[PDB]
């Protein structure tokens, strides 16, 4: 109606660039390193941890069977 | 009125009978919810014992606390698919 | 008038308490005067009611029949 | 209000309520500090035990 | 400033002089029942703190 | 003096997008007059591709000292406290306990501490008063 | 205006909900625990529902 | 003093030093309503509160522990 | 006594938050101060009843989970 | 006028008086009147002056008794 927003050319170019960053992406060595870390290295770390302790954590009502405090005090003298 | 569980075991039915299988699934589920109800009642005893005992809760509620920790790992809903689809004897 | 499965299981536990200890005079007295609206409020609460023996019998007896449905063991 | 050039600030004359209240509050603290010292200076420094009298 | 601003400060000022002395026995008294806070018997050092301390350490923070 | 925050690229080629030197708008002079005084920006002024890391809404950047120098001091401060702590431990200069730690009767209050019988006495009891 | 269209509405819901709640509380004492909404209908029971299940599983088989 | 645009900006909390002409009338209507809620809270609190350390005798706790064994 | 101590400050927040426009700046501030003071007095009564008389108060509104 | 450690309380007497677990020691008997007077005195610094002092001096004897145990143990370790 009244165009309540004062459109800014620099903002529009900045907005358009952010929405179209895929156009200029290149699968260079820098990109490959970041892709490997987020999609392979990090999932592998969780992948190992998830199955390493899968079914090996019976924490429901786990009981204490070892005394906490020391009975006799041995002086340093 | 209070409808009661139709006690039926997976070991005494034919799974081809869909009604008998349906009762066995329901009967196992209803028994598991009774255990949870029993666990909550036993926990209520522990809560009441702890408050009134004060510094004597270790001694006054020793057997109650031991009972709660033993029942806790298994007094929960486990479903029926595990026992329906598995034969422990084999 | 919706009875959830947990609400049904609480009533069933008290019903099985009666059906297994019909010879206990003290148990029947507390159950009869334990109203339906107060059935699910067992334990410490604002309501003045006698349920100590009700809790005591449950603490001593396993009223679930889960082992009966599992007729096969390892 | 008028500003007087080259006039040093004299001693302020605050409302009497503020001055009296401030001294009394300090007087309460100092009296209480001395009152506890008169009765607890041995125990404070470990020179004596509270039951010893 | 005005009296309304002053009034809470005076009330706090008096509580900053006498409050700790009156409430010391409730929380710091030996054997006072405070079962809400649990202290294991092996962790009660209120005796070795009160008696075994050298007299110098009792005043060292004051001197510094 | 001032320096750019980390992870701000020196170069970029996003097609025909204008290439301007990355500027932290937080460091601009506030006594100047701008169309957007709060953000210290004039109308239609071009934005860096990562301008969100170089504006007022970005985390405040500290430029009094370099990060390497700031981290050298931070490690030095805790390094002093680490050596001070280790020397007293290895040297063993901390005072000895003046008395035997507190003992308690009834097998070290075993029953009062959740023990059931003599098998679990040492599992729950405190230091046992051996002198009755 | 302190009793405008926007201020009154939240208080009306509270009064209506509490009044109906007490009405339902009184309605259960004289009707053996049955609620106020018993006029709309009744909950269907297992015996009739399982008949539909038995016929449903028969056609599927 | 300044301009606050109060003709349309009417937040629930006032909008730049707002006090209606009939503020005395509404204040009394609020104080009575506020007083009618503290009393209602007090009656609900007294009738609903209980002492958790007195709902069961120590003899009853002994029977609970022995049965739980 | 317990309910009055806890939820009275909430009443002051609601009154100033949504009725502060209709009562003005001055009355809004003092009504909030009034609500906190009611909690102050109720707390002191409970402090004597709990610390000195070894009494506890418990109110259970309803089940959450 | 406490001069020696008083007699040890029984198990039930500690239970009935609800003595704190960390304070269930030789001075338990003297602790019962102190905690009983503190309740009636609202834990004021001017209501249980002597009962508090008697309990304070008892713990002093218990502390000195544990000094003897450490010194006695300190000789067995060196002798062995
Ligand atoms: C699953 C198959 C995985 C194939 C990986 C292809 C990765 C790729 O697209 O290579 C990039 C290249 C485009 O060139 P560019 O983005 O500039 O990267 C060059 C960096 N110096 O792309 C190319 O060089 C073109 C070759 C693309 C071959 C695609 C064949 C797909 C056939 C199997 C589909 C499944
Ligand atoms: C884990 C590492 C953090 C990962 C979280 C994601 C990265 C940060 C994202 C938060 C969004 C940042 C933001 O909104 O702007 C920064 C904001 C500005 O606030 P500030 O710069 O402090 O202005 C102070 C003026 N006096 O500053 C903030 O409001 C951020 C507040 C801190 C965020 C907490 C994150 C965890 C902090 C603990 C980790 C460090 C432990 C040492
Ligand atoms: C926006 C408003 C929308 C309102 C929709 C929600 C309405 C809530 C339904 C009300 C149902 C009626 C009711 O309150 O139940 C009655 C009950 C007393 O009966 P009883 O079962 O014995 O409770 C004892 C619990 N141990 O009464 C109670 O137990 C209520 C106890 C409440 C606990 C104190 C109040 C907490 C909230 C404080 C602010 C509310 C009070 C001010 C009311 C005006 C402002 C809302
Ligand atoms: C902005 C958008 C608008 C939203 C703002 C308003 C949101 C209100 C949210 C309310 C949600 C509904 C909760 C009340 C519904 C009634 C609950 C109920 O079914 O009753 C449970 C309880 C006892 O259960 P029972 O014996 O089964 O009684 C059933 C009888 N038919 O019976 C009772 O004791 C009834 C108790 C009624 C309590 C009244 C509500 C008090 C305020 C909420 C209390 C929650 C705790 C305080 C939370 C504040 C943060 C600490
Ligand atoms: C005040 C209530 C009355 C206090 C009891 C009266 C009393 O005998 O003690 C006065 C008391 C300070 O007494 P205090 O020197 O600490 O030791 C007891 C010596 N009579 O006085 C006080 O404790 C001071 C009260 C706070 C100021
Ligand atoms: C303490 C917090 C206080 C909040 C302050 C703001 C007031 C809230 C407000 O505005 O809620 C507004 C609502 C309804 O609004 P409406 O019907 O559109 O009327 C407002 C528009 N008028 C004035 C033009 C007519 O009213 C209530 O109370 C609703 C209470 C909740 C009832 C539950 C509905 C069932 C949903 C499904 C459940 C499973
Ligand atoms: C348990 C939760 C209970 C919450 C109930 C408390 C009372 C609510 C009061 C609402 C009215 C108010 O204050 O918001 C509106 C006021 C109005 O501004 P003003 O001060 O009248 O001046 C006006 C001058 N302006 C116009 C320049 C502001 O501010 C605001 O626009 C602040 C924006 C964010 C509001 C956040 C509301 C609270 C969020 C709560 C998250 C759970
Ligand atoms: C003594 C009694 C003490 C208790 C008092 C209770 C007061 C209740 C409120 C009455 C006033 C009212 O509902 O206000 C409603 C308000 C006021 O704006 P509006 O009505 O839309 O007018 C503006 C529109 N116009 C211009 C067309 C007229 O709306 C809101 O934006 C309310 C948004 C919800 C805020 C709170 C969210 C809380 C979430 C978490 C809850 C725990």
């Amino acid at each position: 109606g009244p165009h309540l927003l004062r459109e800014d050319a620099s903002f529009q170019r900045y907005g358009q660039l952010r929405d179209n960053l895929a156009t200029y992406w290149k699968f260079n060595r820098k990109a490959a390193r970041n892709v490997f870390i987020f999609l392979v290295a990090v999932p592998a770390g969780l992948g190992y941890l998830a199955y390493n302790y899968e079914g090996k954590t019976p924490f429901v009502g786990k009981r204490r069977t070892e005394p906490i405090f020391e009975q006799d005090y041995v002086p340093r003298k | 009125d209070h409808v009661r569980s139709p006690n039926v075991s997976f070991d005494d039915i034919d799974y081809n009978n869909s009604q008998d299988l349906h009762n066995a699934q329901e009967s196992l589920l209803r028994e598991q919810w009774i255990r949870v109800s029993a666990l909550k009642v036993c926990r209520k005893a522990l809560e009441s014992c702890y408050k009134t005992s004060g510094p004597n809760h270790y001694e006054d509620c020793r057997e109650i606390a031991e009972k709660y920790l033993n029942m806790l790992p298994d007094h929960r809903i486990q479903g029926f698919l595990g026992y329906q689809k598995n034969d422990p004897s084999k | 008038d919706d009875k959830s499965i947990d609400e049904w299981a609480m009533d069933e536990l008290l019903l099985r308490l009666k059906e297994k200890n019909l010879s206990d005079v003290e148990l029947i007295d507390e159950l009869d005067k334990l109203s339906k609206s107060h059935v699910g409020k067992i334990g410490a609460s604002e309501i003045n009611k006698r349920d100590a023996v009700i809790i005591e019998r449950i603490l001593n007896g396993e009223y679930d029949q889960l082992s009966g449905l599992k007729k096969k063991e390892l | 209000f008028k500003y007087v050039r080259g006039a040093i600030v004299p001693k302020p004359k605050v409302h009497p309520g503020y001055v009296i209240t401030s001294k009394f509050l300090g007087g309460l603290m100092w009296f209480w500090i001395f009152y506890r010292a008169k009765q607890d200076y041995p125990v404070w420094f470990g020179l004596k035990h509270p039951w010893e009298h | 400033n005005d009296i309304v601003l002053i009034t809470p400060m005076i009330i706090l000022t008096i509580l900053s002089i006498f409050g700790g002395y009156l409430l010391r026995d409730i929380y710091l008294g030996m054997g006072s029942p405070f079962n809400e806070l649990f202290i294991h018997p092996n962790n009660l050092s209120l005796i070795e703190t009160e008696f075994s301390l050298p007299s110098i350490l009792k005043v060292l923070p004051l001197i510094t | 003096k001032s320096f750019l925050p980390h992870f701000i690229p020196k170069n970029y080629s996003y097609g025909d997008y204008p290439r301007l030197k990355p500027e932290n708008l937080q460091k601009r002079d506030p006594y100047l007059k701008y169309d957007d005084q709060a953000n210290k920006r004039n109308f239609n002024e071009p934005l860096h591709p990562q301008q969100d890391d170089l504006d007022m809404w970005a985390p405040d950047h500290f430029d009094f000292v370099q990060d390497s120098i700031a981290l050298k001091w931070f490690g030095t401060f805790f390094g002093v406290l680490a050596v001070f702590s280790s020397v007293i431990y290895i040297g063993g200069l901390y005072p000895e306990k003046p008395a035997n730690p507190r003992n308690y009767p009834f097998s070290g209050l075993a029953k009062d501490l959740g023990a059931s019988s003599e098998e679990d006495t040492l599992l729950y009891a405190a230091k046992i008063d051996k002198s009755i | 205006n302190i009793f405008n269209k926007w201020n009154v509405t939240p208080f009306v819901w509270l009064f209506a909900t509490v009044g109906i709640f007490q009405w339902d509380k009184s309605h259960r004492e004289s009707h053996d625990g049955k609620g106020i909404l018993d006029f709309l209908g009744e909950i269907k029971v297992k015996e009739s529902l399982d008949t539909y299940f038995k016929e449903y599983q028969t056609k599927v088989a | 003093h300044h301009i606050h645009t109060p003709s349309y900006i009417k937040p629930p909390t006032g909008g730049w030093n707002f006090t209606p002409a009939n503020w005395k009338q509404n204040t009394v209507l609020v104080l009575v309503g506020f007083t009618a809620c503290c009393v209602g809270l007090y009656k609900l609190g007294e009738a609903g509160s209980y002492n958790p350390k007195l709902k069961y005798k120590e003899e009853e706790l002994s029977r609970w522990n022995q049965s739980a064994k | 006594m317990i309910l009055l101590c806890i939820f009275t400050p909430f009443l002051g927040s609601l009154i100033s938050g949504f009725f502060g426009r209709y009562i003005g700046v001055n009355s809004s501030k003092w009504i909030v101060c009034l609500s906190i003071f009611v909690s102050v007095v109720s707390t002191y009564i409970l402090f004597i009843d709990v610390i000195f008389n070894e009494i506890e108060y418990t109110y259970n509104i309803m089940n959450w989970l | 006028g406490v001069s020696e450690l008083p007699e040890l309380l029984s198990h039930e007497e500690m239970k009935q008086n609800k003595i704190p677990l960390a304070y269930r020691d030789r001075c338990a008997r003297l602790l019962v009147p102190l905690n009983k007077c503190r309740k009636e005195g609202w834990y004021m610094p001017w209501n249980c002056v002597q009962e508090r002092h008697d309990y304070e001096q008892c713990q002093y004897l218990d502390f000195k008794r544990r000094v003897k145990e450490l010194e006695e143990i300190k000789k067995q370790r060196d002798a062995a």
